[PDB]
C-alpha cells in the first residue's frame, strides 16, 4: 500500500532468498571453494538485510571482517588442504544424512512453534538513527568489561594461532 | 581448475618467452617455500650452427656471422 | 517486512548449519557452518533490537561482539587444522576415530 | 538552485505520482557518477601515457588523434572486439566473475565523493567506513581469478595480492579514524564542513600513512606486485585476455581516482579556495558550485599526478620489503597518530 | 566505576602481561615465580572484599557476593596447582613456557569473571576467552596427532555448544523487551511459556559441556586422554567451577526462578552421569581416561547436590568441590610424577612401586581413595554433605543411587592401589624395573595430600564458610 | 639499547625519504627538456 | 520503520554497478569471433608446455598474515564509535581505551619479535 515500504518488502525477501540458497550450497555442494565464496555472498546478503533492520555500523563491520578477513582466511586453509578430495563413500553416507536432517528439521518447526506463539512487544516508537555515537557511549557506560576483556581474548588469541600453526 | 597443493618442493618454469631481454632461457627452478634449491638452465634455443658453418666460408665471407655472437657489441668478435 | 519471518529466517540457517555441521566430510567445513549459525543469531539480535529496543540499541552492541568472538575462533580453529593436516596429511574428518 | 526541487516540482505538474517523481530522479545523478568515473579513467590513461613519456624526453599518442585523447577509447573498443578464451580446466563461472567482483565495490564507492555540497549521491552516515569495508572485497575476486585458472605462475601471483590488500587496511582505518576524531563523524560531508577556512596541517603523518596505503591497493610500481611484469609475467592477469582484462584496466584506474578524490576530502576538501570562502542569490550558487567543482578536479588530479609520477620514480620491492611496511612503518605510525590526534583532542579541544 | 570487586581480575591480567613481556625479552626467565605471589595477592584481596562490605554491584554487569568470592578463590587455587605442576612437565617437553601460563592466566581470568557476572554479553565474552584458551592448551604439543585431533574436536564441539548457549541468550534478551542483565531479564518475563523452555534447554547444552555432564560428556575421554595432563588437572576443576557458578548465577537469578523444570532436566542428567561414568571407566586400562570419566561421575554427585536448593544443596557443591579440587589436583600430580620419571605410560605399568616411591604412593593412594569416599579423608565428607543435604529436600532415588554408584567406582579406584602396593617384586612392569628417584611439584604435592586428608575432620571452619556464602542465591 | 634503535629507525626513513625525493626532482626536471623523439613519417632521420 | 536516510540509492547504484560488467561483457559477445577451442586452450607455461604434476609447496608465508589481520581488523571496529563519541565522552574513557590499545600493542610486539 505504498512504494517506499514495498523496496523494503522485495528486497528483504530477495536478500532472504539469497542467503537461503547460498548457505544451502555452502553445505550441498561437493566442491568447497563454491562453498566459501557463496559463504561470502550470505555475509553480503546478511549485511544488506541489517540495513532494513536500522544497523549499518554493525553491517559494514560485517563486510569488513566476516568477509573482509575470515573468508579470504577461509581461501587460504583451503588450498592448504586440497589433494585433489579423493573420499571413498562410507554405507551409511545417506543415513546419517537422514538423521541430521530429521533432526534439524524437527528444530526448525519447533523453533517456528515459538516464533508464532508468543506476544512479542513490538514497540512502536520510531527507532534512533545514530546507531554509532550510541554504541561508544555503550562501551564505556554499559559493557565495559567486554571491551577491556575481548582486549586480552584477541592477544590470547594471536598468541594461540601463532604458535599453533607455526613450522617446526 | 585447481592444482592439489602437497608437501614437495615445487617446480615452475621461467620458459623462453621471457618478459625481458636476457636471451631465450629456460631455468626449470625447483623451490622449497619461495626458496630454491636447485634448477636445470636448459639453455639451446637459439643453436643455428656456427662452428660448422665456419668450414665453408673464408673469413672476409663469415665475419658478419661473427658479429652475431655478442649482439650488443659486435666488434670484440670481428 | 516484519520480525516474524526474520526469526524465520534465522531459525532457517539454524537449521542448515546443523545440517553441514552434521553432514561435513572436510573438517574446514564445519566452522563454515558454525559461522552460518552465529550469523542467525545475530541476525535475531538485530531484529530485537530494531523492534524491541530500539531508543537504546543494544543487541547490535552484542552482535559486535559476537562477530569479534566468532572471527577469533575461526581463526584458532584454522590454526588448529593446518596443524593436524602436518601430521596426517588429510582433512578427511571420519578417519579421526582414535577409538573403539 | 535547489535542481531535486524544480525537477520534481515541475514533473509534478503534469502529475505523475509524486512518490514516482521522487522515484525517477534517482538515476541521473547515479548516472552522472558513472560519467566522471569513466571519464576520470579516460583521463588518467591518457595522463600516465603522456607524463611518462614527459619524463623519458618521449613523445605519447599523436596519431591517434590530435594528442592521444582517442586512446583509451580505441583500447576499449579493440577489447570489447577481441575473442574471449576460456583455458582448458578452468572454471567457468568463478573465471568470469572474478574481474566483476574486484571492479564493483571501486564503483559502488562513488555514493560519497562530494564534488560540492548537495552536489553528490545520497551522503551516508558511515561513509568511509563503508569505503574501507567495501575495498576488502577485492581480494576474494582475485583468489576466484587465482583458483579459476590452471596456471599455477597465476595462483602463485595472486595470493601475494591477497597478502598486500590485506595488509594496508589497517594504517588506512587508523589514518582515517584520525580524521573522524576531529569532524564529529565519518561523512564526508562533515570530514570537510570542519574546513572553514585543513586536517594536513593537524595531520602531517596521517597523510603519509593513507596515501602510501591508498598507492599500494595493487595499484603502483612502488608496489604492484600481482602485475609484476617483469618478476612473473602479469601474475593473474595473464589468461584474462579480451574485455575481462578491460575489467582489471578500469578497475585499476578508477580506484586510483577513487583515492586521489578521497584524500582531497578527507584532508584538503572539495571546496575552499584556501581563503575563508562564502565571505563574499541563485546566480551566485552556480558559482560557487563551478568553484568548488574545479578546485577540488585540481586537487585531485594533484594527487593523481604524484601517483603517476612515482610509478616511474620508484622501482619495486620483492614482498618481504613490502610487507615490512605494513605492520613496521604504517601500523606502529598509525597508533602513534592516533594516540596523538586523541590526546591533543583531550587537552586542546579546540580547533579540533 | 567501583573497580574495587575489579581488582583481583586486573590484577591476575597485569601478570598476564608481564609474563609475555619478560618472555619476549629475555626467552628464559623465571617466570613460574611471582605467577605464584600475583594468584596469592589476589586470594589475599579477597578477604577485605569478602564480609567487611556488603554485597555491590560494579554497573550491574558484575556484582561480588561471596559466592563469586568463593569460585574465583577456587579457580585461583586450581591455575596454582596447575602452574607447580606443568613448570617442569612442559620444559620436558620442547615447547615454550611463557605462551602456556599466558593462556592458564586467561582462563583463569575468565573464569574469574564468570563466577560473578549478571549480564548476557559479558558471561559469553568471558566464557570464550575460557573456552578459547582451553582449545589451545588442549592443542599445545602439537607434535603427536592425538593431541591436535583433540584439539580439533573440542575447537567444535564447544564452538557449536557456544554458538547454541547463544542463541537461547539472544532469545533471552528478545522475550523480556530489551533486558540484556539477568536480574531484570527474569523479572520482565515470570511465567511458563514455550520459548523460555527453549532458551532453557539451550542454555542447559550450553553449560552441560563445560560441567563434563552426560550426554555432553563425549569431550572429556578423548582429550583428557590427548591433552597434556596438567592442562586437564586445571580444565576439570576450573572448567566445572565456572559452570557452576555459571549455571547457579543464570538459572537461579538472572533466568528463571519461576519455571523449575530446570531441577528435573538435572536429575535426568546426573542419573545418567552416575550410572555411565563410574560404571565404564571400571572398564579401560589408562590413568587420565579413567579419571575423566571419574570426573562425569563426581559431577554427577554435584548435580544432585544443587538440584534441591534449600540453602544446603548448593553448599554442598561448593564444599564438595573445593574438596575435589585438592583431590583431583593432588591424583595429577602423581600421575606427571609419574609419566615424567621413567614410565609414560597406563595403568598396568604402576606395579610395585611402593618399594621404589613411597611418597608418591602414599599421595595417589590417599587421593583415589577419598575420591571414592573412604573414611577420614576429605571426599567422604563432602560426599555425606552431599547426601544428607539432598535426602533432607526429599530425593530419595538420587542418594541410593549415588552411593551405589560410589560403591561401584571404589572398584577401578582400588585398582591402582592394587597395582602400587599388592604386586610383589616378582609382578613388577618394564617399566618400575628401572625406575630412577620437581620441587614446586613436591611441595604442591605435599600441601594436597596434607588438605585432602585433614580437610574433612576440619569441616565447621570451612562450613561455616560455604554457608556464610549461600546466604545470598533466591530459593 | 632501545632509544638508539629508534632514533636509527628515524634516520633510515628520512634518508629513503630523501633518495626517494631526490630521484623525484629528477624525473620531474626530465618534463621539461625538449623530446629526443624522431617523429619519423614526418620527421624523418637522415642516413649516413 | 527506515531511519536510515541516505539509501535508496546504495540499492540502485548496487544494481546499476552490477549490470555494467554484465552488460559491457554481453556487448562483447555479440559481436565477436567465436571459440577457436583447440589449442588457444592450453596454458600458459612461457611458451613450453607445463611439466606435469602441478602442485604449489604450499607455506604459511601467506596465511600468519592474514590470521594477524583479522585479529587487528577486528580491533578497528572498537575504535570507530570510540573516536565518534570522543566529543561526548571525553576523559576517563580515554584512559579505558588506552588500555585496550596497550595490550593490542603487546600483541603487536609479540608477533613483531616472531
Amino acid at each position: 500500500m505504498d512504494l517506499a515500504t514495498l523496496t523494503q518488502t522485495i528486497t528483504f525477501f530477495a536478500l532472504a532468498a539469497a542467503v537461503i540458497i547460498a548457505a544451502l550450497g555452502v553445505v550441498l555442494l561437493d566442491n568447497v571453494v563454491y562453498s566459501a565464496f557463496l559463504l561470502g555472498g550470505v555475509f553480503l546478503s546478511i549485511a544488506g538485510l541489517y540495513i532494513l533492520m536500522n544497523a549499518d555500523f554493525v553491517s559494514a563491520a560485517q563486510i569488513l571482517i566476516y568477509v573482509g578477513a575470515v573468508n579470504v582466511l577461509i581461501l587460504f586453509a583451503i588450498m592448504l588442504v586440497n589433494k585433489r578430495e579423493t573420499y571413498t563413500p562410507v554405507p551409511g553416507r545417506w543415513l546419517r544424512q537422514g538423521g541430521a536432517a530429521v533432526v534439524s528439521l524437527g528444530v526448525f518447526a519447533l523453533l517456528t512453534k515459538m516464533i508464532l506463539q508468543t506476544p512479542w512487544q513490538l514497540s512502536s516508537v520510531p527507532p534512533t538513527p545514530d546507531s554509532i555515537t550510541t554504541i561508544g557511549q555503550h562501551f564505556f557506560s554499559d559493557f565495559l568489561l567486554p571491551f577491556e576483556l575481548a582486549s586480552v581474548l584477541l592477544l590470547m588469541a594471536l598468541i594461540g594461532a601463532v604458535v599453533l600453526a607455526r613450522r617446526e | 581448475p585447481k592444482i592439489e597443493t602437497r608437501t614437495e618442493p615445487m617446480v615452475i618454469n621461467m620458459g623462453p618467452h621471457h618478459p625481458s631481454m636476457h636471451g631465450v632461457l629456460r631455468l626449470m627452478v625447483t623451490l622449497d617455500g619461495e626458496d630454491v634449491i636447485d634448477c636445470e638452465p636448459v639453455i639451446g634455443y637459439l643453436h643455428r650452427g656456427m662452428e660448422k658453418i665456419a668450414e665453408n666460408r673464408t673469413n672476409i665471407m663469415f665475419i658478419p656471422y661473427v658479429s652475431r655472437w655478442d649482439y650488443a657489441a659486435g666488434m670484440f668478435n670481428e | 517486512m516484519q520480525l516474524t519471518y526474520v526469526l524465520i529466517l534465522a531459525a532457517l540457517l539454524f537449521c542448515i548449519g546443523i545440517y553441514g555441521l552434521v553432514t561435513s566430510r572436510n573438517a574446514v567445513r564445519v566452522l563454515m557452518s558454525i559461522e552460518l549459525l552465529l550469523n542467525a543469531v545475530n541476525l535475531n539480535l538485530i531484529g530485537f533490537a530494531n523492534y524491541l529496543d530500539g531508543q537504546q540499541i543494544k543487541g547490535q552492541v552484542f552482535a559486535v561482539f559476537v562477530i569479534t568472538v566468532a572471527a577469533a575462533e575461526a581463526a584458532v580453529g584454522l590454526a588448529i587444522i593446518l596443524a593436524i593436516y602436518r601430521n596426517r596429511d588429510t582433512v578427511d574428518m571420519e578417519k579421526f576415530n582414535l577409538l573403539k | 538552485i535547489d535542481l531535486q526541487g524544480q525537477f520534481i516540482s515541475a514533473l509534478q505538474s503534469l502529475g505523475l505520482s509524486h512518490d514516482l517523481a521522487k522515484l525517477l530522479w534517482l538515476p541521473l545523478p547515479m548516472l552522472m557518477m558513472l560519467i566522471v568515473a569513466t571519464v576520470g579513467v579516460l583521463v588518467a590513461v591518457w595522463l600516465e601515457r603522456k607524463i611518462s613519456a614527459a619524463v623519458q624526453q618521449r613523445i605519447g599518442p599523436e596519431y591517434i588523434g590530435p594528442l592521444g585523447i582517442l586512446a583509451p577509447l580505441a583500447d576499449g573498443l579493440k577489447l570489447i572486439f577481441k575473442e574471449d578464451v576460456l583455458p582448458a580446466n578452468s572454471d567457468r563461472w568463478l573465471f568470469t566473475l572474478g574481474p566483476a567482483v574486484v571492479v564493483i565495490p571501486v564503483f559502488l564507492s562513488y555514493i560519497i565523493v562530494p564534488f560540492g555540497q548537495n552536489l553528490l549521491i545520497s551522503n551516508l552516515a558511515m561513509g568511509v567506513f563503508l569505503w574501507i569495508a567495501l575495498s576488502s572485497i577485492a581480494p576474494i575476486g582475485l583468489l576466484m581469478a587465482g583458483y579459476a585458472s590452471n596456471n599455477k605462475y597465476s595462483l602463485l601471483g595472486g595470493l601475494r595480492a591477497a597478502a598486500q590488500s590485506i595488509s594496508y587496511e589497517i594504517p588506512l582505518a587508523l589514518a582515517v579514524l584520525a580524521v573522524a576524531m576531529m569532524s564529529n563523524g565519518l561523512g564526508t560531508v562533515e570530514i570537510v564542513e570542519q574546513q572553514s577556512q585543513w586536517n594536513v596541517w593537524r595531520q602531517p603523518i596521517g597523510f603519509l600513512v593513507f596515501w602510501i596505503a591508498a598507492l599500494a591497493e595493487c595499484e603502483r610500481l612502488p608496489f604492484d606486485l600481482p602485475e609484476a611484469e617483469e618478476e612473473l609475467v602479469a601474475g593473474y592477469q595473464t589468461e584474462y585476455a579480451g574485455m575481462k582484462f578491460a575489467l582489471f584496466y578500469l578497475g585499476a584506474y578508477v580506484n586510483l581516482v577513487l583515492s586521489a578524490l578521497l584524500v582531497s576530502v578527507l584532508y584538503f576538501g572539495g571546496w575552499s579556495f584556501p581563503i575563508p570562502l562564502e565571505t563574499i542569490n541563485p546566480f551566485l550558487q552556480i558559482a560557487f558550485a563551478v568553484l568548488g567543482i574545479t578546485m577540488t578536479l585540481i586537487k585531485a588530479y594533484f594527487f593523481v599526478f604524484l601517483a603517476i609520477l612515482l610509478r616511474w620514480t620508484v622501482p619495486r620491492v620483492r614482498i618481504d620489503q613490502l610487507l615490512d611496511l605494513g605492520w613496521k612503518f604504517l601500523l606502529p605510525v598509525g597508533l602513534v597518530n592516533l594516540l596523538l590526534t586523541a590526546g591533543l583532542k583531550l587537552a586542546f579541544p579546540v580547533a579540533f | 566505576g567501583t573497580i574495587l570487586p575489579e581488582t583481583i581480575l586486573i590484577v591476575t591480567l597485569l601478570v598476564v602481561l608481564l609474563a609475555d613481556l619478560i618472555q619476549g625479552r629475555q626467552a628464559d626467565r623465571w617466570t613460574p615465580y611471582f605467577a605464584i605471589v600475583g594468584l596469592g595477592g589476589a586470594i589475599a584481596t579477597m578477604i577485605p572484599l569478602w564480609t567487611q562490605p556488603a554485597t555491590i554491584s560494579f554497573f550491574g554487569s558484575f556484582i561480588s557476593d561471596h559466592l563469586s568470592l568463593f569460585f574465583r578463590g577456587l579457580i585461583a587455587l586450581s591455575a596454582l596447582g596447575t602452574i607447580l605442576m606443568s613448570i617442569r612437565y612442559v620444559e620436558q617437553t620442547g615447547s615454550s613456557l611463557g605462551e602456556f601460563m599466558t593462556i592458564l592466566l586467561t582462563a583463569t581470568v575468565g573464569g574469574m569473571f564468570i563466577a560473578g557476572a549478571q549480564e548476557l554479553v559479558f558471561i559469553f565474552v568471558a566464557l570464550e576467552t575460557l573456552s578459547i584458551a582451553s582449545y589451545l592448551l588442549t592443542g599445545y604439543t602439537k607434535r603427536d596427532s592425538r593431541s591436535n585431533e583433540a584439539a580439533l574436536k573440542y575447537l567444535l564441539i564447544g564452538a557449536a555448544s557456544s554458538a547454541i548457549f547463544l542463541y537461547g541468550s539472544s532469545l533471552l534478551y528478545g522475550l523480556s523487551g530489551g533486558h540484556t542483565q539477568l536480574p531484570a531479564i527474569a523479572q520482565a518475563l515470570s511465567s511458563e511459556s514455550l520459548g523460555l523452555v527453549v532458551a532453557l534447554v539451550f542454555v542447559i547444552a550450553g553449560i552441560s559441556f563445560k560441567i563434563s555432564a552426560v550426554p555432553f560428556h563425549q569431550w572429556t575421554p578423548d582429550v583428557y586422554e590427548g591433552a597434556p595432563t596438567p592442562v586437564v588437572a586445571f580444565l576439570s576443576v576450573g572448567s566445572k567451577a565456572a559452570g557452576f557458578a555459571l549455571a547457579i548465577r543464570f538459572l537461579t537469578l538472572a533466568f528463571p526462578s519461576v519455571t523449575d523444570q530446570w531441577q528435573l532436566i538435572f536429575t535426568v542428567l546426573a542419573i545418567l552421569s552416575m550410572i555411565l561414568g563410574n560404571v565404564v571407566a571400571l572398564a579401560q586400562t589408562s590413568m587420565k581416561r579413567m579419571l575423566a570419566y571419574s570426573s562425569i561421575g563426581q559431577a554427577g554427585f554435584v548435580m544432585i547436590g544443587f538440584v534441591v536448593g534449600t540453602e544446603a544443596g548448593y553448599a554442598s557443591m561448593l564444599f564438595y568441590l573445593l574438596v575435589y579440587l585438592f583431590m583431583n589436583l593432588g591424583a595429577f600430580t602423581c600421575v606427571i610424577l609419574f609419566s615424567l620419571r621413567t614410565g609414560t605410560d597406563q595403568i598396568s605399568e604402576y606395579a610395585g612401586l611402593y618399594q621404589k616411591d613411597p611418597l608418591l604412593t602414599l599421595g595417589l593412594s590417599l587421593c583415589l581413595l577419598s575420591l571414592g569416599g573412604i573414611p577420614p579423608l576429605a571426599g567422604f565428607f563432602g560426599k555425606i554433605y552431599l547426601f544428607w543435604a539432598g535426602w533432607q529436600a526429599g530425593a530419595y532415588g538420587l542418594v541410593l543411587l549415588g552411593l551405589l554408584t560410589s560403591v561401584i567406582s571404589i572398584y577401578y579406584y582400588i585398582r591402582v592401589v592394587k597395582m602400587m602396593v599388592v604386586k610383589e617384586p616378582q609382578e613388577m612392569s618394564e617399566a618400575v624395573r628401572n625406575y630412577p628417584e620437581l620441587r614446586p611439584l613436591q611441595v604442591g604435592l605435599v600441601m594436597t595430600v596434607i588438605a585432602t586428608s585433614l580437610a574433612g575432620i576440619l569441616a565447621n571452619p570451612l562450613f561455616n564458610l560455604v554457608n556464610t556464602a549461600v546466604w545470598d542465591v533466591p530459593q | 639499547k632501545f632509544l638508539n634503535q629508534i632514533t636509527n629507525y628515524a634516520k633510515e626513513a628520512v634518508q629513503s625519504a630523501k633518495y626517494i625525493g631526490q630521484g623525484l626532482s629528477v624525473t620531474f626536471d626530465h618534463m621539461r627538456r625538449r623530446p629526443i623523439t624522431v617523429q619519423y613519417p614526418y620527421e624523418k632521420l637522415i642516413p649516413s | 520503520v527506515f531511519v536510515l536516510s541516505g539509501y535508496e540509492y546504495f540499492l540502485g547504484f548496487l544494481i546499476i554497478c552490477s549490470l555494467v560488467p554484465v552488460l559491457a561483457l554481453a556487448a562483447s559477445a555479440l559481436l565477436r569471433p567465436k571459440s577457436g577451442r583447440m589449442i588457444r586452450l592450453t596454458t600458459y607455461e612461457s611458451g613450453m608446455e607445463p611439466i606435469g604434476g602441478a602442485w604449489i609447496q604450499f607455506n604459511v608465508r601467506y596465511y600468519m598474515f592474514a590470521l594477524v589481520f583479522v585479529i587487528f581488523d577486528v580491533e578497528t571496529v572498537f575504535l570507530y564509535p570510540w573516536a565518534v563519541a570522543f566529543h561526548q565522552l571525553g576523559l576517563l574513557a580515554f584512559i579505558e581505551a588506552l588500555i585496550f590499545i596497550a595490550i593490542l600493542v603487546v600483541a603487536l610486539v609479540y608477533a613483531w619479535r616472531k
